């Protein structure tokens, strides 16, 4: 099944991270620039750069293991909400309602989109069309994800879509028949 | 005569620091020309004599002198290290 998540250390080593980020950057901004800047400068003119990785850090690994421990299950829904909270930390320097709410539902929606075809960059393995059972079955089996069939069991279909619409557990004509 | 290799080890870190660091572009040329001759010293360590005198005839011989020529009839404008220049980096 699954387990539950690490709240109180993922968010822990997450604001490590986003720390760590953060002083990369702000040491980054300090050497590619221009006027009268020394080793202090680094915190006051950074444009407030650790605020936002550590912000967005924290905020998408709290909502993450937040939505995946109360939703008991995970797919990519947990990734739409933790990306509406990232979207939320990184719309609030926008110090405006409606920018906000765009921030928020927009970077949800492509967190979202993010986390439902894998969450991942790269691809999995085992998951490719290129390392799976493709093609016709060779004879009758539990029919797999990209597999195709001439005919597909009829339980299958009433287990699936529904006994309702059209669709029924014996057809149409066999139901009324003479005898 | 145990740490002969991390002498030279040592005095190279130096000598990198000196060419990063030097008032006079030539100067810091010279500490190159420097640096070549202790990596020379670590292949005669290390067991390469051969490829010491290669060190010494190829880059101190022919990059070097081209290089302190090229130094000598053009004109090349330098800041010197300042603290306020380089403690943003
Ligand atoms: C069909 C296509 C659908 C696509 C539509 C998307 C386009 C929407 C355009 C919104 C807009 O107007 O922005 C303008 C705005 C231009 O700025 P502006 O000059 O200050 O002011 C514009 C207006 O005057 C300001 O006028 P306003 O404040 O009244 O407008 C309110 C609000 C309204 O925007 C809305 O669309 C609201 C819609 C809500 C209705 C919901 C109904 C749902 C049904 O728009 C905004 O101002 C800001 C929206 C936030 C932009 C979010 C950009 C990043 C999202 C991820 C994209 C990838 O855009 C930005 O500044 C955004 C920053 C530039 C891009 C930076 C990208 C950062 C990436 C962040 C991480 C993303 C994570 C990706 C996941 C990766 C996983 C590893
Ligand atoms: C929870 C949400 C809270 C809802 C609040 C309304 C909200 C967000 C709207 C988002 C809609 C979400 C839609 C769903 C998702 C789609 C994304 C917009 O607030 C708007 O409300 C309008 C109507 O009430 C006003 O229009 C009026 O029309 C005429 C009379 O009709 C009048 O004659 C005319 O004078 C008005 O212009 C607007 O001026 C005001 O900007 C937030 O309101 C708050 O935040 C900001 C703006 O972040 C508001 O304006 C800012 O402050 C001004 C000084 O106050 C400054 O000038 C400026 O800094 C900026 O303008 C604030 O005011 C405040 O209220
Ligand atoms: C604008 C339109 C946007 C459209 C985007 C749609 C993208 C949706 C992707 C769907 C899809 C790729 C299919 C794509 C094919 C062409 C796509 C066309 C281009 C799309 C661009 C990616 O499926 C992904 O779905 C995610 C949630 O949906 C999961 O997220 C994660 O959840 C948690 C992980 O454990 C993490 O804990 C959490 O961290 C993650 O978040 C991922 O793990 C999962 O890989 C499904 O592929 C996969 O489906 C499965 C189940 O059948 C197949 O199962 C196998 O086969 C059967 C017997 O062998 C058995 O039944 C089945 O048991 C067996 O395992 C696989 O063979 C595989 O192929
Ligand atoms: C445990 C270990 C803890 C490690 C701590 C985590 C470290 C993470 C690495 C931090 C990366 C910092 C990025 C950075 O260097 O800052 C951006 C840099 C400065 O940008 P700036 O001067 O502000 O430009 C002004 C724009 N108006 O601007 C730059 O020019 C940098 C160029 C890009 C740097 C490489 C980016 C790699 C990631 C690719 C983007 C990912 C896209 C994913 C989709
Ligand atoms: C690069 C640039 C990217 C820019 C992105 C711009 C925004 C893109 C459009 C927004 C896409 C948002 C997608 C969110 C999908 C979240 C998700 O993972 O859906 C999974 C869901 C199956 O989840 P399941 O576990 O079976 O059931 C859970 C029930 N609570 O699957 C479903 O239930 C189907 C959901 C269909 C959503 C359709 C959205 C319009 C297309």
């Amino acid at each position: 099944h699954f387990h539950p998540y690490n709240t109180l250390g993922l968010a822990t080593q997450s604001a490590m991270v986003g720390l760590g980020a953060g002083v990369v950057a702000a040491a980054a901004r300090n050497s590619l620039a221009t006027g009268p800047r020394n080793i202090l400068t680094t915190f006051s003119k950074s444009g407030g750069v650790v605020t936002i990785f550590t912000g967005a850090s924290i905020a998408y690994v709290f909502t993450y293991c937040s939505a995946a421990n109360l939703r008991e299950r995970k797919d990519g829904w947990n990734h739409m909400w933790a990306g509406a909270a990232t979207g939320a930390v990184l719309g609030a320097r926008t110090k405006l309602v409606p920018a906000f709410i765009g921030w928020t539902v927009l970077c949800g929606a492509a967190c979202g989109l993010f986390g439902w075809t894998g969450a991942r960059f790269n691809a999995d393995r085992k998951a490719s069309l290129e390392q799976s059972p493709k093609g016709f079955v060779q004879e009758d089996a539990h029919q797999t994800f990209w597999e195709v069939v001439h005919r597909r069991p009829l339980s299958l279909t009433v287990e699936q879509l529904g006994e309702g619409r059209g669709i029924n557990a014996v057809p149409i004509a066999t139901a009324t028949e003479a005898p | 005569t145990y740490y002969f290799i991390e002498i030279t080890i040592f005095l190279a870190i130096l000598c990198t620091i000196f060419i990063i660091s030097a008032k006079n572009p030539m100067v810091s040329i010279l500490y190159m020309i420097a640096l070549f001759v202790i990596a020379a010293m670590y292949l005669y360590l290390i067991g390469l004599g051969i490829f010491s005198l290669l060190y010494i005839m190829i880059y101190i011989g022919a990059i070097a002198v081209l290089f302190l020529f090229i130094i000598t009839l053009l004109d090349i404008n330098s800041t010197e290290l300042s603290v306020k220049s380089n403690i943003r980096d």
